[PDB]
């Protein structure tokens, strides 16, 4: 029961995210401008992508005992929640890092201020 | 359909080679055997019987197959004496605590069963004087240690529904062991057959699978953590 | 689980060696006993033949492979003993292993197969159809005979691409989705 | 392991002396060689430069015999002739209880 | 390969029921014999026993482990037959499979596992040291013993999820080396 709600929500997340990221692209003054606030709207888009994109196999995976269709070794579903589950989230610090410039300026920001101490 | 059988109704049949009583509720007290002397078998289930008489193994010296299940049986008294004895099976009793002299002597006991009761506390050397003993059951009771001196030739052996049983068992003293059923499938990892088994959701040594896995969470850990606190030091 | 069956017809050669020629057959290892390999020579019991509680008559030596074959259920309304009830007393009786021909009673398969905590320690296998039939003609025509139990081990692990691969549709949407973004980001530019 | 070159205790005896009979003996499963100065009864014993071993009287009907073939004395109800057993004294030859063999 | 030996005793019960006592061996499938399960009969039988060109005089039944103890090598100068030659003439016996205690002629391994074109249909299992002495005492202790022989089936494929990791730190590498030019730009930048 918890394991279909936890999809329900995130089928219902994953169409609202997909819906706003759409919004986001039919708005054409903030599409064709530079606007540095850009920058992060597609940082939180690639972000919310990846997240199901990781995710979402994980869920078929544990639904797969559900189906209970297919013979699946205990070790498969054991590997892929390991390295699947920590997976979404060791990664966005990374790609705000080196897929930002607000993220360089905030990096400024704190060279100042170690500088400065 | 056995209600009730006298207390002395079987004394002096010298030669009465069997005995078998099933259903005999109303009886309360062990039947006074004395006398009887050639007994290879005996069997008395579902009976209201309390304890055993003592001198039971000095007189049934030839006894062979006994069997006391579906009883109140609380304080086992000393078998020394059935030297000829094989089965013993006191399951579903009030059996509650086990000396150590009990099974003194048993040379030629091969099945033992004593699960469904109440027994939490075996003394370390209870089966030490053992003989070919090959399957042992102590399933659904308390013990919370289990003592190994004088069982290496067990052939099959339950421990099922011994949770209070949290520790594992060397295999240097279950040296022919074949089947084994412990309540909790880490107890299996020590060790052929096992119940549960410990499958790749409860692994034994690793528990990252193999090498080089351990080293992708490793990586996987220290940048998520080196990348997070930079961004906060950057953010806020 | 399925069981593989050679049947061995071993003649004596005068001169003191064998000459064998086997048959194969294939059946299912049912969960009334654990799938395992055995071998022993051929005993054809009838159904009746081991309700029965006086084993001394019929005093066999070990490792025998009984066979048995079910008949019509309602043949037999009063039944004396379950199926596993059979296969118990067979193997109390020195049996090694256990085959049944249930090509007359198929509800003899769910049978053995339902949900029994009681597994026996040797192997019971049950054929039907054309197996059964061959084995039926062999056993009642030939005079000695030995069967070998043999149980396959598993296939091949195909799991090793299954992930690898579902990793590169992973990997590939990604950068697709990706490289989508890109376009947008390509058509502001332009 | 009497008369024994090199005695094996799993073995047995392995190589006997060199005026001996090398005999393998059956019991249970246990199989070991042996050492004796004149092979038992149904075997006769075969010399050898290397060992000397015993072998099976295949003459049928036979308790003692010299030869692979030459029987020196059969079963009861089968009189001797030339090494031989028959049940009667053929043509020629009379039965002889007195020493259980054919006679002219 | 290797092979699981269980050795079990009888003790007939005057009502016809079999009472047995297992006991567990080790030992290593020899490539002279192809790796299968077998079960029988342990019949012990002399080195020297087996060269002999004359089965007459002990024609056994079919389906019989045999079991032979090699000795010192020195002590046969004058070899009867090679290691392969006795397991094929026990064969020819009706033995159902071989195993032989090379405790003392430890180059048997060698001789049996070296290369041989002929291998042979029944398993050919070689033990030596505590199961070899623990074999030889309740062989030549017990009167009736049978000898069940299993081959365990392969491990777990770890191969499954290995790749997982090398892939894992290939994307990664080629990451780094994008991402180090990105910050090399990142300073062409600055």
């Amino acid at each position: 029961f918890t394991v279909t709600l936890v999809l329900l929500n995130s089928l219902a997340f994953l169409l609202m995210a997909v819906i706003y990221t759409k919004l986001y692209c039919n708005l054409e003054k903030e599409d064709l401008s530079e606007n540095s606030q850009s920058s992060m709207i597609k940082h939180v888009a690639w972000l919310i992508f990846t997240n199901c994109i990781f995710f979402c196999p994980v869920a078929f995976f544990s639904f797969a005992p559900l189906i209970t269709a297919i013979s699946i070794s205990p070790e498969i579903m054991k590997s892929v929640t390991l390295i699947f589950f920590p997976l979404p989230a060791c990664l966005n610090p990374v790609l705000y890092v080196f897929f930002n410039p607000k993220f360089k300026e905030d990096w400024k920001l704190l060279k100042r201020r170690v500088t400065k101490k | 359909p056995l209600s009730f059988v006298g207390n002395s109704a079987f004394h002096n049949l010298s030669d009465l080679h069997s005995l078998v009583i099933r259903g005999a509720s109303m009886v309360q007290q062990f039947p006074n055997l004395t006398g009887t002397v050639h007994l290879e078998s005996l069997t008395l289930t579902g009976t209201k019987i309390s304890s055993i008489p003592n001198n039971l193994c000095q007189e049934q010296k030839m006894l062979r197959t006994l069997d006391l299940s579906y009883n109140n049986i609380r304080d086992l008294p000393s078998f020394n004496g059935c030297h000829a004895l094989e089965e013993i099976s006191l399951q579903r009793n009030q059996i509650y605590q086990i000396k150590e002299g009990t099974f003194q002597g048993l040379i030629s006991l091969r099945i033992l069963d004593l699960s469904r009761n109440l027994i939490h506390e075996i003394h370390s050397r209870a089966f030490a004087t053992l003989g070919p003993i090959t399957n042992l059951d102590v399933s659904f009771n308390e013990l919370t240690s289990f003592p190994t001196e004088g069982l290496n030739g067990l052939n099959q052996l339950k421990l099922v529904g011994n949770f209070k049983l949290k520790e594992a068992l060397a295999a240097k003293d279950f040296v022919n062991l074949r089947s084994l059923s412990v309540p909790y499938a880490y107890q299996c990892c020590a060790f052929i057959h096992c119940t549960p088994s410990t499958g790749a959701f409860k692994p034994c040594e690793y528990l990252l699978g193999s090498w080089m896995i351990r080293l992708t969470v490793w990586f996987i850990f220290l940048v998520a953590l080196f990348f997070n606190l930079l961004v906060i030091l950057t953010t806020f | 689980e399925t069981a593989f069956v050679e049947v061995v017809l071993f003649e004596s050669s005068p001169s003191g060696d064998y000459t064998t020629y086997t048959t194969g057959l294939t059946g299912r290892f049912s969960r009334a006993g654990a799938t395992l390999s055995a071998e022993g020579e051929i005993v054809q019991m009838h159904p009746l033949g081991l309700c029965n509680n006086n084993d001394e008559e019929d005093l066999y030596e070990y490792g025998w492979v009984g066979v048995v074959k079910l008949e019509q259920p309602e043949l037999d309304p009063k039944p004396c003993l379950t199926v596993l009830g059979k296969a118990k007393r067979a193997v109390q009786r020195g049996a090694t292993a256990v085959i049944f021909d249930v090509s007359e009673n198929p509800e003899a398969i769910d049978q053995l197969n339902q949900g029994s905590e009681d597994p026996l320690k040797r192997p019971v296998v049950y054929v039907k159809g054309a197996d059964a039939i061959k084995l039926m003609n062999i056993v009642n025509k030939q005079k000695v005979a030995r069967a070998r139990i043999q149980h396959r081990p598993p296939r091949q692990p195909t799991e090793y691409f299954d992930m690898g691969i579902f990793l590169a549709f992973f990997v590939v949407v990604s950068l697709v989705c990706l490289i989508l973004l890109v376009k947008i980001k390509l058509k502001q530019r332009r | 392991c009497k008369g024994c070159l090199s005695c094996s205790k799993d073995n047995g005896c392995s190589r006997c002396q060199q005026k001996l009979f090398f005999f393998l003996r059956r019991e249970g499963m246990r199989q070991y060689g042996e050492c004796l100065h004149s092979c038992p009864s149904g075997y006769y014993g075969h010399r050898a430069p290397d060992m000397n071993r015993c072998a099976r009287c295949r003459i049928e009907n036979c308790d003692s015999c010299f030869s692979k073939d030459f029987c020196t004395k059969c079963k009861v109800g089968f009189y001797l002739h030339r090494g031989r057993c028959f049940d009667e004294c053929p043509d020629g030859f009379a039965p002889l209880e007195e020493t259980m063999e054919c006679v002219e």
